[PDB]
């Protein structure tokens, strides 16, 4: 088989509307190591997204941190779209500032 | 505390005339101190920790030549595994290795480790004796028989007991305080009123290192696993981690419920309740 | 100090 990726989207620092911050998308427990990760502000792709190097866990599964600078607002939505061989269609996870 | 060294190696193949990608990562006490990636413009082992800058050019040249050795070894083994599993050409295939040593707090060898996986599934492993192998699949049994005739376990046991341990001693001296960092969590409870007279109490631990942490909710002295939700620990990106665990409770009763945060950097566990 | 799997192939 392939292992279905787990996705969390969250800010590095406590969310404050209007205050600059960092947005993370942490993808874990996927196999094979190839994966596609996009970060979206208002459904549009954020240009320069930093991506941690390929690493895997003792259970042999792989994980990645993607992150970008962002300023949270009340009107702007952020999300992480992920394409992987284990899933039929891409999965999008929206940021929830309470989680 | 105890100590560890590991090398996590991966070879991933691609259909075509192009050779598989090889990546090797070293860890001392679960932190990445060196890395080799064959996709880099100039493939070499590079330091991922500041204290590895103490190592001289000879070290880096030796370790890079080793890595190109492993690279070749992995491409051969990849081809053989395509044979063993009767897979045709044009798949995505991954072969991985974990090796290393565990030392106790006396810096004395606790355990050696060698394991292999194919397609992310256990393939073969050296037993903690270091003389014998457990082979999961039928294809792996061929490899086991072949490695018993070739004296592989003697080879790896010499590496894991001698060089692994002695080099780990060196890296432990040089990364001395740095590998011992701890950052205590900061905890707080957030109040989320919900339908039907209840509230979600969510317990947050922020900014802690290392990543090991435990969060418990307690009603009247008993730990609560009933309807307790949590997230897998996540990196903040700054070198620290985050977690939260939540429990659904009756509104107005909040002071009846308590969160506790267990982390090694603490003097004692944190006990906290929702504070208005 | 990284590994050498020498001549023992899978």
């Amino acid at each position: 088989i392939q292992k279905t990726p787990q996705i969390q989207v969250y800010s590095r620092h406590p969310p404050e509307n209007g205050k600059p911050n960092i947005l993370n998308c942490y993808v874990t427990q996927f196999h094979p190591p190839h994966i596609e990760i996009q970060m979206l502000k208002n459904g549009k792709k954020i240009p320069k997204v930093e991506m941690s190097d390929m690493s895997f866990s003792k259970d042999w599964s792989f994980y990645i941190l993607a992150h970008t600078e962002f300023t949270p607002t009340e009107t702007d939505t952020y999300a992480c779209r992920v394409k992987h061989d284990s899933m039929a269609e891409p999965k999008t996870v929206y940021w929830d500032r309470d989680m | 505390g105890p100590h560890s060294m590991r090398y996590f190696e991966t070879a991933v193949s691609r259909p075509g005339l192009e050779e598989p990608r090889y990546i090797s990562v070293g860890y001392v006490d679960n932190k990445e101190f060196v890395r080799f990636d064959s996709d880099a413009e100039n493939p070499r082992y590079e330091p991922r920790a500041p204290w590895m800058e103490q190592e001289g050019p000879e070290y880096w040249e030796r370790e890079t030549q080793k890595a190109k050795g492993q690279e070749q070894w992995f491409r051969v083994s990849l081809r053989n595994l395509l044979g063993y599993y009767n897979q045709s050409a044009g798949g995505s295939h991954t072969l991985q290795q974990m090796s290393g040593c565990d030392l106790g707090s006396d810096w004395r060898l606790l355990r050696g480790y060698l394991q292999f996986a194919y397609e992310g599934r256990d393939y073969i492993a050296l037993n903690e004796d270091l003389k014998t192998w457990t082979a999961a699949d039928m294809a792996a049994q061929i490899t086991r028989r072949k490695w018993e005739q070739s004296g592989a376990a003697e080879h790896y046991k010499a590496y894991l007991e001698g060089e692994c341990v002695e080099w780990l001693h060196r890296y432990l001296k040089n990364g001395n305080a740095t590998l011992l960092r701890t950052d205590s969590p900061k905890a707080h409870v957030t109040h989320h009123p919900r339908s039907k007279g209840e509230v979600t109490l969510r317990c947050w631990a922020l900014g802690f290192y290392p990543a090991d942490i435990t969060l418990t909710w307690q009603l009247n002295g008993e730990e609560l696993t009933q309807d307790m939700e949590l997230v897998e620990t996540r990196p903040a990106g700054d070198g620290t981690f985050q977690k939260w665990a939540s429990v659904v409770v009756p509104l107005g009763k909040e002071q009846n419920y308590t969160c506790r945060v267990y982390h090694e950097g603490l003097p004692e566990p944190l006990t906290l309740r929702w504070e208005p | 100090c990284s590994a050498n799997n020498s001549h023992h192939y899978i």
